[PDB]
């Protein structure tokens, strides 16, 4: 039953240092290496390095060195990865995996999101999404809300708290040039019982403890 | 250090057909008869999964219309009769040297027939205007393929820069995208003209679809 | 447990 | 008051002629000489010939024989200038002025522009001049757009749709070697402005009905 | 015919000093007392203006700073104090016999203290680059004097025949002048090549400015 | 009203 828990999500600002954690069960933890893989958009897979928990030994991609420490807790069953430095392009997910003699990664960690930039914490605006008008010639309608200008990542948002799913399409966001995130959700609803049915979306920023419920509807 | 190189970056497969991947070494990782290449399977928001080991050899459980095959710097993943559970984007890996370098990953997407978008716009709300900035909201609701062009006017003039798109995954039960286009401009600039539109072209649409409203009339 | 890495270019020559 | 009005700008291919008319009014058109004078970069002003509209009297500068003929209708208190068989270098602002007795030109039409040329009408593209990064250390900074591959002048380019002015160089535009003009439109703003207020070149070539705006930023 | 060459061609004076144009004829335009020479102002956009007819007498309204002198084949216009509004190129011409003919022009522009340019360079664009076609702009933005000296290079290379320039009328605020340079390559050329570099040499700077990138980081 | 132009060359010695 090998587990791998890492820490959770950090955000972090250009020129500090991060430190995430892996916890493992089920095997001798100090007689496997434990290696460092990051994973951003558009950059593939990347092996950060690797530690043998057992002695200590560790072997880094080049790239890296003498910008990441590598470390091992036999104690507490624990490997630490700390990218020292930190900067802009280091905003990954980054996962532990265990790997065997062969030297393929068998069981892996569920990833820990590292975000680093110099933007400060800050809940989103949230904003309606109805059309001009209420049209009476199309059998649905489309509503949203537009959830914008927050950080950090993420950002839940659900309609009707939880009774609307079908039809819902909540964007990925996107990073503006401000440094601060935005996305919209949407849901395709009935016209012929628009304005006795309510539209609602539940918007959830937990980093800035900030909840807002939106009632959409044209005006 | 060893460069692993996929082809292609992305491809649509339709179910039940067969797909083909590829990953090219920038160097030999063969000897003695062993191939030193391993592939990879990842879904979102899970780790990836080892999948075949050196090359050719299936880990267990894993189907057998899964094959892998190849030697020194190239090698190919092959799944035959594609199950909705295949869809992912799958990483070849090598164990030559140190350091350990993967590929930059291959996504297999659901090739089904052509969808049309439905195609909405959304006016900036009065209580953003009241902050300073305008968002205007261009919605293609449920389409297929991916492939889509939205051109913002304003006013008759042709936008660029000042839009951002963002798109879903494949829907789970449809195979369809949906796409969200946003329009951001000062409330200065918004106030500055009147006719709002979103142009949509796709291979579902016969000619191009748009829709616009009148800045001061929702 | 086994501290063993088995890499490709251990298994060529020369050494 | 006397007035001179000419007709409006011309475009030409070569071979073909051009008939440019002069309005007087405010004055016994038929009792004073009305002359004619080319203005094209390089070349100064150099007269090109009078009438007499009294008695259609004409004297010709011999540079000009040939190729021009100068007529005048009394009855509509017009001059006019037929330039036959036209070549691209009689690309060029031609005038029609008053003479009096002492041989002074006294007053002037407002300058018609003749533009000679092959190429046919086409509106431009527009391409973003943004700085490869946004650099730190100065604390200016300069935007840009580039309007290539047009044909015939003018286009015009405004800034945040003519709410920034300062700062702002739009260049003249430079004949290409295919017989396109293009030219750059540039503004230099606060480094700190950047990223906080959006820059958009307004572009309109009305020949060509060719409308474009452009947010500029670098990636 | 006769030649009205007049000198300088050129002329920068500072506010409230005096400018002085000359124009010399090939061949005498005086008998009788009389001098067959006269003077018209023009600014950009505008026709000319009568401002002095025979010689010396200012026409109607002109302003008293102004003045012309001379006889046989030498004359010369005057200003006493340069005022912002006479900023504009002037124009000998005779009236002999036809045809009439006119000096070259003497540009009178404000001269005002030395500034150094601030120079930027700016890649192609990645749309232009689709095109087949790579722009790259070099700006020398708020200098004075006008004479500059613009080098490209791509990869140390100077380049010659691929370039064109284009520079701004005196600015009406501060006096200066601004420049572009764009240098204009094939995409297949500009694809061979990684440093992209303007040189600037200008009076008001220590020594000459580069500004480069390196192609494909940006 | 009036077509005269008054010339240099035509106020010149000997006529």
């Amino acid at each position: 039953q090998v587990q791998l828990v890492q820490s959770g999500a950090e955000v972090k600002k250009p020129g500090s240092s991060v430190k995430v954690s892996c916890k493992a069960s089920g095997y001798t933890f100090s007689g496997y290496w434990m290696n460092w893989v990051r994973q951003a958009p558009g950059q593939g897979l990347e092996w950060i390095g690797q530690i043998y928990p057992g002695d200590g030994d560790t072997n880094y991609n080049g790239k890296f060195k003498g910008r990441v420490t590598i470390t091992a807790d036999k104690s507490t069953s624990t490997a630490y990865m700390e990218l020292s430095s930190l900067r802009s392009e280091d905003t990954a997910v980054y996962y532990c995996a265990r790997s065997i003699t062969t030297v393929v990664l068998d069981y892996w960690g569920q990833g820990t999101t590292v975000t680093v930039s110099s933007a400060s914490t800050k809940g989103p605006s949230v904003f309606p999404l109805a059309p001009c008008s209420r049209s009476t010639s199309e059998s649905t309608a489309a509503l949203g809300c537009l959830v914008k200008d927050y950080f950090p990542e993420p950002v839940t948002v659900s309609w009707n708290s939880g009774a609307l799913t079908s039809g819902v399409h909540t964007f990925p966001a996107v990073l503006q040039s401000s440094g601060l995130y935005s996305l919209s959700s949407v849901v395709t609803v009935p016209s012929s019982s628009l304005g006795t049915k309510t539209y609602t979306c539940n918007v959830d920023h937990k980093p800035s403890n900030t909840k807002v419920d939106k009632r959409v509807e044209s005006k | 250090d060893i460069v692993l190189t996929q082809s292609p970056d992305s491809l649509a497969v339709s179910l039940g057909e067969r797909a083909t991947i590829s990953c090219r070494a920038s160097q030999s990782v063969s000897t003695s008869g062993y191939s030193f290449m391993h592939w990879y399977q990842q879904k979102p928001g899970q780790p990836p999964k080892l999948l075949i080991k050196y090359a050719s050899n299936l880990e267990s459980g894993v189907p057998a219309r899964f094959s892998g095959s190849g030697s020194g710097t190239d090698f190919t993943l092959t799944i035959s009769s594609l199950q909705p559970e295949d869809f992912a984007t799958y990483y070849c890996q090598h164990s030559w040297e140190m350091p350990l370098t993967f590929g930059q990953g291959t996504k297999l997407e659901i090739k089904r027939t052509v969808a049309a978008p439905s195609v909405f716009i959304f006016p900036p709300s009065d209580e953003q205007l009241k902050s300073g900035t305008a968002s205007v909201v261009c919605l293609l609701n449920n389409f297929y393929p991916r492939e889509a062009k939205v051109q913002w006017k304003v006013d008759n003039a042709l936008q660029s820069g000042n839009s951002q798109e963002s798109v879903t995954e494949q829907d789970s039960k449809d195979s369809t995208y949906s796409l969200s286009s946003t329009l951001t401009l000062s409330k200065a600039d918004y106030e500055k003209h009147k006719v709002y539109a979103c142009e949509v072209t796709h291979q579902g649409l016969s000619s191009p679809v748009t829709k616009s409203f009148n800045r001061g009339e929702c | 447990g086994n501290k063993l890495q088995v890499l490709g270019k251990d298994l060529l020559l020369p050494q």
